[PDB]
């Protein structure tokens, strides 16, 4: 749905998860080659609330067989190393993140990630996403 | 009047002044600590095939004439610690294929006056604790052409002179090895070790003053040793200072294998003293180095073995031709750090409390041809690749170190060829069904003392078809999801004991074609499904005891006459509940 793009070796897609349809854009420069990618991630959402605790619950499942749930931080709240860390609840976040990953083996198939953003002061959910890996 | 043990007597400490209570097919015997004072003659006539004589502190000042007589199959004799010192012409006369005499603390004064000239099958001759005050290779060494190895260590031993060594000087053919350690060598005469080959040289604690020892390693030139061992001990004479200068001798020795022990002062410079520079293969054991940084990169090693050192930082190593490394038993912890070793095949890091924080890809060792990979008996190894660039791995132990994060991914997709897998008492929770996929070559798979999500087996097998071992003992399982074994059709040996099984189910057996021994003793299981053991047409071993069997009828008929009718592939006993009585006697109405 969201948006979609597909690389030499990798379909990606996502949409807003079904309980939760707080809209955000996050796109992909270039799209992302499960070899190996560098670039940036686009990233433009009005947030529901403060970013300085912003943090992740990742539910990720490769080929139908569930991993464990993961959690990630983003900003700890304190000399963050991203700007948008300090933006407020109400306030317009348009960032590039630069990324990089390489030397990893990725299996063959389809993967599913729902990536769920919270506001680690509150514990509210912030937004949703449900990613769409198709590995060829 | 001694101790029967097996074919082998123990009459160790039993009084007795002489050798007659025991068979004449006996093959071993003890008879040390003895007050025997006299070997007298046709002693042990009655001895067809003895192997094995010990003769130990048995306070004998005389060996008679023909007093070994009989013993035509007499391989090992063992003389420590009697006073015989003079022996006489024929002492060991009968005394053929003997291939190994240990005359230690013997009183013995020199080697040509030991009528050891007709041991022609002798192999081994340790005289060590000796008077021997001269070094010279006697003449008759020529008819004992087996003989390998000789230990001088702990005698009086000062010089070594050219005519020492006439005998390997002439007889290059000759493979000899030399333990000189704990001798007081001060002098060695010029050239006295031109046109000299030894196998393997040890000279451990033998000198005191810095300037001697730099003296003697000098006159070593022209001397080929495939291994020379050099060092001190804790309880011994010492060098005051060990300058890496010492050492210049050994340039003009062609050394293949170089072994440093303990020394009291040592300085991280020794190792890399240039005269090591065309060794082959470099070792330390106990020694106190501290860092190993700044090898020169023409050096030549291809094997490397640290042992029981006090490295305080995990070694930068550029060397490019170093085949196997190893780095065992390090005092203290360190963290590993990166290594460029384009040869490496053979990695042995264990025992080190070591903490690896990116566990594994290509980029942490810069080898594509690494096999062997030991990281057990170590601290926390943080998994965050799957082996990327080391697809060529076949060994790979992790026993008793803190897996992390393992379970969290495929840590083992890149390993196809990878044939032995141990992560036994990693303290790992699976709680992801495809934590082994990739490895479609194992064979041997030792996961012992960990434990699963719900303390149930989950499908992790379905993608190990090639699993021939499979050790789950001790990871608490309480039950075993359906399927689990449908595809280990060339499974041999499965081990589930000590776990917490209540029940079984006969789908679980069904396609263990190939299944020779299967362990479930020690959990909780109180009977069995009927027919459950009946299409393991391999079975030879089977493990039931210390389980609560319940022997009520007819409850308990097919496991009882199972067991009875297959008494031969039972280990241990099961034993009914309250009773203790074996369950392969319990006969239902
Ligand atoms: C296979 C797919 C693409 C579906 O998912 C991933 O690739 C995931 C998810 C990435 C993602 C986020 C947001 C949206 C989409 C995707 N990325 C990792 O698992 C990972 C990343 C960096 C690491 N350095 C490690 C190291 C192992 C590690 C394991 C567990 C853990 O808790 C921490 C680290 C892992
Ligand atoms: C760090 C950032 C975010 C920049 O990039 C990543 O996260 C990338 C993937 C980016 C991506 C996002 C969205 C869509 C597609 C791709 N991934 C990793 O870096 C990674 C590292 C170590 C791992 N050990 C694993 C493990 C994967 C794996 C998981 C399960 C499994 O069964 C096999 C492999 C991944
Ligand atoms: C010379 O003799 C020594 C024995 O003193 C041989 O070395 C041994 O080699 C075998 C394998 O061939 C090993 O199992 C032993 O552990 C070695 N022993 C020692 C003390 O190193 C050596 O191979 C012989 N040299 C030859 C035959 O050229
Ligand atoms: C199955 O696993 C158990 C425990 O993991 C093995 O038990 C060991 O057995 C030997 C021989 O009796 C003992 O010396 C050890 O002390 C035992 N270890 C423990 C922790 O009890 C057992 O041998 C395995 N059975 C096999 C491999 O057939
Ligand atoms: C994600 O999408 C899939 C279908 O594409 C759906 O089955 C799943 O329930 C969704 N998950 C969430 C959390 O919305
Ligand atoms: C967001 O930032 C990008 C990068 O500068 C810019 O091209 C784009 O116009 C911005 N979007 C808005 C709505 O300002
Ligand atoms: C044993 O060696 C001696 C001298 O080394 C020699 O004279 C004698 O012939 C040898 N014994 C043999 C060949 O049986
Ligand atoms: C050690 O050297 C000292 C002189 O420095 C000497 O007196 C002593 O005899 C040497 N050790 C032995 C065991 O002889
Ligand atoms: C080691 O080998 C090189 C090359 O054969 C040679 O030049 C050198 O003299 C040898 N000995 C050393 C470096 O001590
Ligand atoms: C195991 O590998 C086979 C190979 O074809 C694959 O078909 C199967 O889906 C795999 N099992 C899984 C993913 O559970």
């Amino acid at each position: 749905q969201q948006w979609f793009c597909n690389s030499s070796d990798a379909i990606i897609s996502y949409s807003y998860c079904d309980h939760l349809k707080f809209p955000i854009s996050i796109s992909s420069e270039p799209c992302i080659r499960l070899r190996g990618t560098n670039g940036f991630v686009h990233v433009e959402f009005i947030p529901r609330g403060n970013l300085k605790y912003l943090y992740f619950n990742l539910f990720i499942s490769v080929n139908s067989i569930e991993l464990p749930k993961r959690k990630e931080v983003l900003c700890h709240g304190h000399d963050d190393d991203y700007s948008f860390c300090r933006a407020l609840k109400g306030e317009t976040v348009n960032t590039s993140i630069p990324f990089s990953f390489e030397g990893i083996l990725f299996p063959k198939g389809h993967y599913r990630c729902v990536a769920e953003a919270i506001a680690g002061d509150t514990e509210e959910k912030l937004f949703c996403l449900n990613f769409t890996i198709i590995h060829r | 009047p001694c101790i029967e043990v097996v074919i082998t007597y123990q009459c160790m400490d039993q009084k007795l002044s002489k050798v007659d209570d025991i068979p004449s097919s006996t093959k071993n015997i003890d008879l040390s600590f003895n007050p025997l004072k006299i070997l007298k003659s046709y002693s042990f006539s009655n001895f067809s095939e003895l192997q094995w004589l010990d003769l130990s502190r048995c306070e004998i000042e005389t060996i008679e004439d023909k007093a070994w007589h009989g013993l035509h199959h007499l391989s090992n004799l063992i003389l420590t610690g009697n006073p015989i010192q003079s022996f006489s012409p024929g002492s060991f006369s009968g005394l053929t294929s003997l291939e190994n005499l240990v005359a230690v603390e013997t009183k013995l004064a020199s080697l040509e006056s030991f009528p050891i000239g007709q041991l022609i099958t002798l192999k081994k001759l340790n005289v060590a604790h000796n008077f021997i005050h001269s070094c010279k290779l006697p003449a008759y060494f020529s008819n004992l052409t087996n003989l390998v190895h000789v230990d001088l260590s702990y005698n009086y031993i000062q010089t070594i002179t050219v005519n020492d060594l006439q005998f390997l000087r002439e007889n290059p053919q000759v493979n000899l090895s030399l333990d000189m350690s704990l001798n007081p060598i001060d002098f060695i005469q010029d050239q006295a070790f031109q046109g000299i080959k030894l196998h393997e040289l040890t000279l451990r604690g033998n000198f005191n003053s810095s300037n001697i020892m730099k003296t003697c390693l000098q006159n070593l030139a022209g001397l080929h040793v495939h291994r020379l061992i050099l060092g001190e001990f804790k309880d011994e004479r010492n060098l005051e200072i060990f300058e890496p200068s010492i050492m210049e001798g050994l340039c003009d020795v062609t050394i293949d294998e170089f072994r440093l022990t303990y020394t009291n002062d040592f300085s991280d410079d020794i190792v890399k003293f240039h005269c090591l520079a065309n060794v082959s293969a470099m070792s330390l054991a106990g020694v106190s180095i501290k860092y190993l940084e700044d090898v020169p990169k023409h050096f030549k090693w291809q094997s490397l073995s640290i042992i029981r050192c006090q490295l305080k930082q995990f070694p930068t190593l550029d060397l490019p031709f170093l085949k196997s490394l190893t780095l065992t038993m390090n005092k203290g912890s360190i963290s590993f750090k990166k290594v460029a070793l384009p040869s490496l095949s053979y990695l042995d890091l264990s025992r080190n409390a070591l903490s690896f924080s990116g566990c594994c890809s290509y980029s942490d060792l810069g080898t594509n041809s690494l096999r062997h990979l030991d990281l057990s008996f170590n601290g926390a190894i943080i998994m965050s690749a799957n082996f990327m660039g080391l697809e060529e791995l076949q060994h790979l132990d992790f026993q008793h170190s803190t897996l992390k994060r393992v379970t969290e991914f495929s840590a083992f997709l890149s390993l196809e060829k990878l044939l032995y897998l141990d992560i036994s008492y990693t303290n790992t929770k699976i709680d992801f069904d495809g934590i082994f996929l990739g490895l479609t070559s194992l064979n041997t798979l030792k996961m012992a003392g960990n434990s699963f999500k719900d303390n149930t087996l989950s499908n992790v097998f379905a993608n190990t078809t090639n699993l021939t071992f499979l050790d789950l003992s001790k990871c608490q399982l309480e039950q075993i999801s359906w399927g689990v074994f449908d595809t280990l059709h060339r499974l041999q040996l499965l081990n589930m004991s000590h776990n917490n099984l209540l029940f079984l189910d006969s789908s679980h057996y069904n396609q263990l074609y190939s299944l020779k021994e299967l362990a479930l003793d020690t959990n909780q299981l109180k009977s069995v499904p009927d027919g459950i053991f009946d299409r393991l047409t391999s079975l030879q071993k089977i493990w039931l005891h210390t389980n609560p069997w319940d022997c009520s009828c007819p409850r308990i008929d097919y496991l009882s006459r199972w067991l009875n009718k297959n008494s031969q592939k039972e280990q241990g006993s099961a034993k009914c509940s309250g009773s203790g009585k074996p369950v392969r006697s319990i006969i239902c109405p």
